[PDB]
């Protein structure tokens, strides 16, 4: 499952995913091959883990 | 090695609680420590 924190687009539009019950090092990592599709979502950021 | 929780490739999954074991046993002794030292008035 993918989880989206948000604290409300009144607030602001950032927001931190959580990706349920997965390890970080077996996340797709794909963040500039995005495009070429890797992953069944179509995002990706490399932001702080 | 074949574990009976190995319903995740079903698409069955767990959630943790947002509560640890030991956040609720920080909560009861918290409790116990209020009724042992000041009775009801806490």
């Amino acid at each position: 499952g993918v989880s989206v924190i948000t604290p409300g687009t009144n607030t602001s539009n950032q927001v931190a995913v959580l990706y349920q019950g997965v390890n970080c090092t077996e996340v797709p990592v794909a963040i500039h091959a995005d495009q070429l599709t890797p992953t069944w979502r179509v995002y990706s950021t490399g932001s702080n883990v | 090695r074949d574990l009976i929780c190995a319903q995740k490739f079903k698409g069955l999954t767990v959630l943790p609680p947002l509560l640890t074991d030991e956040m609720i046993a920080q909560y009861t002794s918290a409790l116990l420590a209020g009724t042992i030292t000041s009775g009801w008035t806490f």
